[PDB]
């Protein structure tokens, strides 16, 4: 009924899915840190990309490079900015949380 | 299905903001360099040039003694204003050249054999 | 990797070509131009040889237990870790540029996102911030 | 933003700009409106982008091929 | 352990390999099955505007 | 193709182990070998210098940021009520029905794509880059200006 | 030819010229930034295209950098202003991810910069959650673009997708039930990021919005989560800073009446003079005109603030928006009682007024006096005017 | 034909990088007068092998406080990154060469710092991330040296690459600074004098230690063929055998900087030089 | 010295041969001294015909 190139697909893009909802969920579910709430995001920020990519190759398309790009740039600026702003908290919060970074807890 | 033999050493003319128009007025210039901007502005934009400039001076001579560095303060305004000035009016003069302005002062002074 | 459909295999017909594609060689002269397979099987054989320069010292050696032989003998950092993420995503930027037989326009564009890169640079080091006293 | 990925353009791209030229030469007052007039436009930029109806096709005849072969099996 | 967290990890990567594609397979062969729904439903459609619209 | 499909898969699962396990050190070391292993995914569609881009910043310049933060703050609390409460069974089903049973998936109601290579040319992103988003290039470096300055403010004294 | 383009390149020559004289400043010991200032007002002119919502968004930029001192938290306006500018010419999905993600990486950097005192560790607790929510809200606004993209084959903004877009855009304007990062910004971040996080973007999403964007759904439930959570709560919670909030939370919620029911006029107005009535909040010294804020924030009469409330109500019952309106009505009699809260907190009570001591005498005087001649603003308000 | 081709590559490596160790110890003993390993076999040359084979029958330390998976995978890691670089010099033909190898030795730090969090040393995770301070700090040098590089690399269909077999086969006599400070940024790469201050490894023993020394020679091999590749018009064992003798040469006259002091150089020197000349090459290729 | 000549000259024997034998080995595999040339998306879709196209050959030829 379906060809190889099919199964191909159709396993890129259901497993680009579930990278999206596991980067989402997976780390707020089992109560993590920041830090792994920071690396999670960047899960995201990947599936978002492999989508692009995926896309842009199928279309014959500059869009979804450009895309690419932008959102490695953004991801990890946002991301230097987050982790910098958790060790200023953790300094200031230490004496009195022990854990602070864990704000699911 | 066989894609076309590229050309490497051929680089689009494009310029990253398009303007959408046809030009209503004659065409002297459709591509006018920076000497072709400047030798053709008009009176008025070196005027609001050095009313920009003379304006950033005195400015910035008021917010620079604040901190007892007025001079200096007073010569990086009126420079700062002043580039505004200047990019503005060549952009208007460029314009007129390219035909998206009026430019009869501009047609009479830009073809010295196809004046008339 | 084997092509699955008849224009994948340039409408070549018969049952030669799925088998000679299923078995064949890899060549970069063939099927396989730039194909970056021979990094993962040297991946592979290089994992393997050291996990056996690991394992090897497990049998052919002497052993003693002690208690005393299983036992020990800034924010500057951050500053280089940051400003090396930055730089690294602006030269991987730079590098589409230099690939290019670029025109002119491409290279007062390019001029510019240096300079911009070079300011922020700049700005930095008259802060004091590429002195590494502390 | 329609440019090609090794192409100069995009592999659909002229049956978009057919779409937009369908759209563009209309004269109802909505885009909703206007849209009910080029819908055969927009569907053959839809089978460039992704093939349904090739598929279904393909989908129809192994059905067919499955069910000459399970109800049909004579021997000579 | 260090030999069971090794074997637990080998463990998980196989049945995963082996497991998702009956899951992707089950998904496609349903979506095969909804399509020639569809189709015999829009042949149905068609066949019934072809007699009454002459 | 049984190895390049299963090379798909793995990310999935690499994606799921990272937040499921309880040391955030092996939390990076699954986030490393799921961007090794995306690049070489990406590089099955065609992408020989995207995929390096990839493995240049995340794994060569990001990963070492998350690993520097993680050994400078990271005093062991696993056995600390990391494995002592728990995780939530609300956020596991929630993953279950979206990522799993996926009852809103991208492709809406498409469920079959032909997955097709590329052919990535450096010269037309260049290109693009450089002569069609010229604008956006430029916003993308005013925001790295942002990163820099605001990372060099906000740096603890 | 680029000759179209030279206010892109004076804004990146601005920008170039700007860090370098900053520099120049401080390598002479300058504890003051007032040329600094000027000149980051003379860009912010300089830059601006002629059209009303541009300089809107320009005037109120320049008066909010008289409330911010140093460098860098000068630099991180500019260039949040940039992404607010280009946000309202965006014609795609990608223009828009990156202004909205400049804007973002700029005022968590601020959130985490100018706090001081005992509540710095607050402030920047709170940057931290905020840049947590913003991020999964960033992926799923690429998520659906990229599904949006995959499916039309173009960078239009049509189809089912868009809905998921939608709600990217309401978690930017604090729309409850998304609503909870705000408040959690307004309890401990300073007062002069809680001016400029109420007004300027805003302004520059509903300009996008008016300008390029069409949805086939509604925000009805939206409308009424915001009203009936923004009253109730500020009716139930004590602190100054949650009553703000919450209120905030309420006025989205009748923007967004206004949004639904199209007629972008009567939301213009409204957003115009709650703006205002920010800008005389936030610099409030003299606390007797708090009453004024009050007054003119529970949509009584002869002031500016009941105008504005009253052609939402006018164009909600044109169109015949009953539920909505009723909802809206019972929520703005809630709205009135923590209002005369405020009036009682501050009217009627001993007038102290603390004079300066390092100079700088009650130093914006000027803007929240003339910001308080909004009961003469009504006289233009009745005719048609903002249409 | 691809694993013949790999394990056929890989012999003369490791042949390579026992010889290069006992080359070092001989002529650093030559230029102090002295003559350095000679005993052990005929003119010394079973040295290496004797000091393999020794660490191989040499007990492994596995220390009861530290994570064993870590502190087994850092010099694996090490190793195969070595091995996998040289692949990609002798056994590819792609596009982007030179960027391949350049983010293959961007992964190479990683074996430093797991091993720098494994051990439970106080001085080793001091020691660390001095090391990781200065191999990031050189590498945008080199980064942005590829640039400078890559500007003038075309093949016959008019693509531009960096492709190795596309590169000339004649001295870049136009890009002799820009030579130089790639070579002290080979020299910052390796730890080598003078930049040895940073150690990582002082808690292995036996082979995963020879796994360390193995992986920083080969990295040293890599090195020098892509300087000898993009400088010197070609790889060849001759050029490989010069520049390694220059770096013992170097290492034989010099001391060391201090920690500060190479972070100076390498953020107020060597970064805003390659910038520059990749401005001044970028104007001149137009 | 002359010490240190032994294991120098043995570095470049050992290199000089290695890189012979590897180039016999990948010469046997690709059959051509250009397999290691930059190739682009039209290089590529020559040798890929020209593969496809000689297997064809290889199928007439076993007919006749
Ligand atoms: C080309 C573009 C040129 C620059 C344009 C943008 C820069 C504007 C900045 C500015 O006016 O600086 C204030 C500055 C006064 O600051 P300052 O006296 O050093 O500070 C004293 C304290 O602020 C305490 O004094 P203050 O608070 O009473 O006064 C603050 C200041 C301004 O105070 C305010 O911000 C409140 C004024 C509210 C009016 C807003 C007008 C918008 C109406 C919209 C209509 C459409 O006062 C004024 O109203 C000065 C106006 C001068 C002309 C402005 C044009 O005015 C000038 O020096 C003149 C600037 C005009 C151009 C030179
Ligand atoms: C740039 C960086 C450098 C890398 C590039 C270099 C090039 C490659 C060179 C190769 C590396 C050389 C050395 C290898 C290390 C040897 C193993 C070792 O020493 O012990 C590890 C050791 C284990 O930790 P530990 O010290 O025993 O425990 C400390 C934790 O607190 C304990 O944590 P825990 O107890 O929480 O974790 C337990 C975990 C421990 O994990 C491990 O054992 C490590 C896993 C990766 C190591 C891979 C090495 C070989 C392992 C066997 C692979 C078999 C896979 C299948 C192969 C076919 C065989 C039939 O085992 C499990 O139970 C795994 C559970 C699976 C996920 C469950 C969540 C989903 C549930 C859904 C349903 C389930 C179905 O530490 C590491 O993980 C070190 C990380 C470094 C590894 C290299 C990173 C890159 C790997 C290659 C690239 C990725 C491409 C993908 C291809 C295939 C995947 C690998
Ligand atoms: C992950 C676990 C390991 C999986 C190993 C694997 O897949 O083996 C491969 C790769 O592994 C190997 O072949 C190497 C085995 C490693 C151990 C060798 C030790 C050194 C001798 C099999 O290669 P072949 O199919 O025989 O080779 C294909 C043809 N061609 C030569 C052109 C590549
Ligand atoms: C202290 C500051 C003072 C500033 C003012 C003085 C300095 C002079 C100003 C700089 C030069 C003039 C402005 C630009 C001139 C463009 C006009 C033009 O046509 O010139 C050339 C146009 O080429 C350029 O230099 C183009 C510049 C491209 C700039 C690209 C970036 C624009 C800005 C993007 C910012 C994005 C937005 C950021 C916020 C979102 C080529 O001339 P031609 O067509 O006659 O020659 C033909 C020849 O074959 C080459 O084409
Ligand atoms: C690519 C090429 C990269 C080149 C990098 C150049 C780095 C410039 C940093 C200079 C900072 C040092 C410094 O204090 O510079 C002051 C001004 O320099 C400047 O303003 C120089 C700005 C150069 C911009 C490029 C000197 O003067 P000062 O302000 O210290 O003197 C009066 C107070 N004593
Ligand atoms: C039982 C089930 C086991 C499932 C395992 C799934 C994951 C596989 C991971 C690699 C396994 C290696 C051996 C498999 C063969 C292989 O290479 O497969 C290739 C798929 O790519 C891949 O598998 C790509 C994964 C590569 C990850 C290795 C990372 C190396 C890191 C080193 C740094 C590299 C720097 C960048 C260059 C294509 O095989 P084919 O069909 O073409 O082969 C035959 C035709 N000749
Ligand atoms: C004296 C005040 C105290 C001093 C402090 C100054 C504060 C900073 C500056 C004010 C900030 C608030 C402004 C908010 C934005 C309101 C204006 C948005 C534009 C608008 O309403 O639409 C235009 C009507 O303009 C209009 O004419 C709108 C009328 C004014 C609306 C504001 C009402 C409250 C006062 C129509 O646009 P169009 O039809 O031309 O567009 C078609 C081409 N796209
Ligand atoms: C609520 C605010 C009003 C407070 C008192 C409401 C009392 C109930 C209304 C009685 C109206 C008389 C009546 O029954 O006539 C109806 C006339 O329809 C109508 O026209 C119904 C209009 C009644 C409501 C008008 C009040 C609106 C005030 C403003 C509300 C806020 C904005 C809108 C949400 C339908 O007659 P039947 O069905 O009994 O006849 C049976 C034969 N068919
Ligand atoms: C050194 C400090 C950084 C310099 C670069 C910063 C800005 C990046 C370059 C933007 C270039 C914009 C177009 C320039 C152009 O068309 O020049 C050709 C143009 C051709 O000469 P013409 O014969 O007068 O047309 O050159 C010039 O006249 C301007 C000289 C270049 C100056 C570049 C910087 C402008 C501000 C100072
Ligand atoms: C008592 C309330 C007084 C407010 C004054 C309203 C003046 C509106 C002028 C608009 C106009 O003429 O357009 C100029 C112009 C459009 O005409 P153009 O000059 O032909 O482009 O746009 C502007 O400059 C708009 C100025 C908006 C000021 C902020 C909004 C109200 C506060
Ligand atoms: C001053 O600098 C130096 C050091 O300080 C940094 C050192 O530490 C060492 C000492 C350390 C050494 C030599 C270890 C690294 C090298 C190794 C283990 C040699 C690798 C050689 C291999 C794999 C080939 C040998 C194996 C063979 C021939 C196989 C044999 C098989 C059979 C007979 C069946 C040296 C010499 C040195 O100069």
């Amino acid at each position: 009924y379906y060809t190889e190139g099919e199964i191909f697909g159709t396993t890129f893009m259901y497993t680009t899915n579930m990278m999206f909802w596991a980067g989402i969920v997976g780390a707020v579910a089992f109560r993590r840190n920041l830090i792994i709430l920071l690396l999670s995001a960047e899960t995201v920020m990947l599936a978002c990309n492999m989508n692009f990519l995926f896309t842009a190759a199928y279309l014959n398309d500059i869009t979804g490079a450009i895309m690419s790009i932008t959102i490695t740039t953004i991801a990890a600026c946002e991301t230097a900015i987050g982790l910098a702003l958790c060790v200023a908290y953790f300094h200031m919060r230490s004496a009195t949380d022990v854990e602070a970074l864990n704000m699911l807890k | 299905t066989w894609p076309e033999p590229p050309n490497y050493y051929e680089a689009p003319k494009h310029g990253f903001k398009v303007t959408l128009e046809n030009p209503t007025f004659p065409i002297i210039n459709p591509d006018p360099n920076i000497t072709d901007a400047v030798t053709n502005m008009r009176s008025e934009n070196w005027g609001v040039v050095a009313g920009l400039a003379g304006l950033g001076y005195v400015a910035g001579y008021y917010f620079g003694a604040k901190v007892h560095w007025a001079k200096p303060t007073a010569l990086f305004t009126s420079i700062f204003l002043g580039k505004s000035g200047l990019l503005w009016g060549m952009s208007d003069s460029a314009h007129r050249l390219m035909g998206f302005k009026e430019n009869s002062k501009e047609v009479a002074a830009n073809l010295p054999h196809v004046m008339q | 990797y084997n092509a699955w459909s008849p224009a994948q295999r340039y409408f070549v017909e018969g049952d030669h070509v799925v088998t000679a594609e299923a078995s064949r060689t890899f060549q970069f002269t063939g099927l396989d131009s730039g194909s970056f397979y021979p990094y993962v099987i040297a991946t592979v054989i290089a994992t393997a040889i050291s996990t056996v320069f690991i394992v090897a010292p497990l049998v052919i050696a002497p052993s003693r237990v002690d208690l005393d032989k299983s036992s020990a003998y800034s924010v500057s950092f951050y500053l280089v870790s940051i400003m090396y993420l930055l730089f690294d995503i602006e030269i991987a930027y730079l590098f589409p540029y230099a690939m290019t037989h670029a025109s002119l326009p491409m290279y007062w564009t390019m001029n510019l996102f240096l300079a911009i890169l070079v300011a922020g640079f700049a700005y930095e080091w008259g802060m004091g911030a590429l002195e590494w006293r502390e | 933003a329609g440019m090609g990925l090794s192409t100069g353009t995009a592999r659909c791209y002229d049956w978009y700009m057919d779409y937009l030229k369908c759209m563009d030469e209309r004269k109802e007052p909505m885009i909703a409106l206007r849209r009910e007039h080029c819908l055969e436009w927009l569907e053959d930029y839809n089978e460039c982008l992704h093939r349904e109806k090739e598929r279904t096709r393909r989908q129809v005849i192994e059905r067919e091929r499955r069910a000459q072969l399970a109800g049909g099996s004579k021997p000579a | 352990g260090l030999i069971r967290n090794i074997a637990t990890f080998a463990t998980a990567v196989v049945g995963w390999s082996v497991g998702i594609p009956f899951v992707v397979q089950a998904r496609m062969n349903g979506y095969v099955e909804r399509n020639l729904a569809t189709y015999d439903a829009a042949q149905r459609q068609k066949a019934e505007e072809a007699a009454i619209g002459g | 193709m049984f190895f390049e499909n299963s090379a798909i898969l793995l990310c999935a699962l690499l994606s799921i182990a990272v937040g499921y396990t309880k040391s955030p050190f092996m939390s990076l070391m699954y986030s490393v070998m799921l961007f090794i292993n995306s690049s070489f995914v990406l590089m099955m569609l065609g992408f020989e210098f995207l995929a390096l881009v990839n493995l240049l910043v995340y794994v060569g310049a990001l990963a070492v940021l998350f690993l520097f933060v993680i050994m400078l703050l990271e005093i062991p609390a696993t056995e600390l009520r990391a494995y002592s409460r728990g995780w939530s069974t609300l956020g596991i089903f929630v993953f279950i029905i979206n990522g799993v049973f996926q009852i809103t998936p991208s492709m809406g109601p498409r469920g079959i794509i032909t997955g097709l290579p590329g052919a990535e040319s450096i010269t037309n992103l260049g290109h693009a880059l450089y002569l069609y988003f010229a604008d956006l290039l430029i916003l993308n470096s005013l925001v790295l200006t942002v990163a820099l300055f605001g990372r060099f403010a906000i740096a603890p004294v | 030819a680029a000759a179209a383009a030279m206010i892109e390149l004076d804004l990146c020559f601005g920008l170039l010229l700007l860090i370098l004289f900053g520099l120049l400043s401080l390598r002479n010991g300058h504890v003051s930034l007032a040329h600094i200032r000027f000149i980051c007002q003379c860009w912010l002119v300089m830059i601006t295209p002629l059209e009303v919502q541009d300089f809107a968004l320009c005037i109120l930029t320049v008066v909010l950098l008289q409330s911010f001192h140093s460098f860098e938290a000068l630099l991180f306006l500019l260039l949040a202003y940039i992404g607010q500018l280009y946000m309202m010419h965006s014609c795609n999905l990608v223009s828009f991810y990156v202004c909205l993600e400049a804007q973002t990486l700029c005022v968590v950097v601020l959130c985490g910069l100018l706090a001081r005192g005992a509540s710095t560790s607050f402030s920047v607790e709170a940057a931290l959650k905020f840049l947590l929510l913003s991020a999964m809200v960033s992926g799923m606004a690429l998520f659906w673009f990229s599904a949006m993209y995959q499916r039309t084959g173009s960078l239009d903004m049509v189809g089912q997708e868009t809905f998921w877009i939608l709600l990217v855009m309401l978690f930017k304007l604090g729309v409850a039930p998304m609503h909870m990062w705000s408040v959690d910004l307004y309890g401990s971040i300073p007062k002069s990021l809680l001016l400029y996080l109420s007004t300027a973007p805003k302004l520059s999403l509903f300009t996008f919005w008016a300008s390029s964007w069409h949805h086939d759904f509604s925000v009805g439930v939206f409308i009424l989560f915001s009203m009936f959570i923004g009253s109730i709560g500020a009716y139930g919670q004590p602190a100054l800073r949650s009553l703000f909030a919450y209120s905030t939370i309420n006025e989205i919620g009748l923007l967004l009446l206004a949004v639904e029911t199209a007629g972008f006029h009567t939301l213009y107005q409204h957003l115009g003079i709650y703006i205002i009535t920010q800008l005389l909040l936030w610099n409030l010294t003299d606390k007797r005109l708090f009453a004024l804020c009050a007054v003119s924030l529970a949509g009584l009469p002869p002031f500016a603030g009941f105008f504005g409330k009253a052609w939402i109500f006018w164009h909600a019952m044109s169109v015949q928006a009953f539920s909505l309106l009723a909802a809206a009505l019972f929520c703005t009699l809630l709205s009135l009682v923590y209002y005369l809260r405020v009036i009682r907190l501050f009217w009627t009570a001993p007038v102290h007024t603390a004079a300066s001591f390092t100079g700088a005498p009650n130093q914006t005087t000027l803007t929240s006096a003339c910001a308080v001649a909004l009961a003469f603003a009504p006289v233009m308000l009745v005719k048609p005017f903002v249409i | 034909m691809i694993v013949a081709s790999i394990l056929i590559l890989i012999v003369p490596v490791l042949l390579s990088v026992a010889m290069f160790t006992l080359a070092e110890r001989t002529v650093m003993a030559s230029m102090q007068r002295r003559f350095g390993p000679q005993v052990s076999g005929i003119s010394g040359l079973l040295q290496p092998f004797w000091d393999g084979l020794k660490l191989g029958v040499k007990e492994p330390v596995l220390p009861d406080s530290s994570s064993a998976g870590a502190f087994a995978a850092s010099p694996m890691i090490s190793f195969v990154l070595s091995q996998v670089a040289w692949v990609g010099i002798c056994i590819s033909d792609a596009s982007f060469q030179g960027l391949v190898i350049m983010a293959i030795s961007s992964l190479a730090v990683y074996g430093v710092m797991l091993a720098g969090w494994a051990s439970n040393s106080k001085y080793a995770f001091l020691g660390c991330l001095r090391s990781v301070a200065l191999m990031v700090s050189y590498e945008l040098s080199l980064g942005a040296a590829l640039l400078s590089i890559g500007l003038f690399v075309t093949d016959g269909t008019g693509m531009k690459c960096l492709n190795f077999a596309e590169m000339p086969t004649t001295p870049q006599y136009a890009m002799l600074p820009l030579c130089l400070i790639f070579l002290v940024c080979i020299l910052a790469e390796t730890k080598r004098d003078p930049f040895d201050l940073p150690g990582y490894n002082v808690e292995y023993s036996s082979l995963g230690f020879a796994l360390f020394f193995i992986a920083e020679y080969a990295n040293m091999a890599v090195m020098s063929a892509i300087a000898s590749i993009y400088f010197l018009g070609g790889f060849s064992a001759l050029k490989i055998t010069a520049l390694f003798f220059a770096f013992v040469w170097t290492r034989g006259t010099l001391p060391r900087y201090r920690y500060d002091q190479f972070m100076r150089l390498g953020w107020k020197a060597f970064l805003p030089l390659t910038l520059a000349f990749f401005a001044l090459h970028a104007s001149v290729a137009i | 010295g002359w010490n240190a000549l032994p294991s120098l000259v043995i570095i470049t024997g050992i290199w000089t041969a290695g890189l012979f034998a590897l180039d016999k080995v990948q010469m046997f595999r690709e059959n051509k001294p250009a397999w290691a040339n930059n190739k682009d998306g039209w290089q590529k879709a020559l040798y890929r015909r020209d593969w496809y196209l000689q297997r064809e050959e290889e199928t007439l030829a076993m007919a006749k």
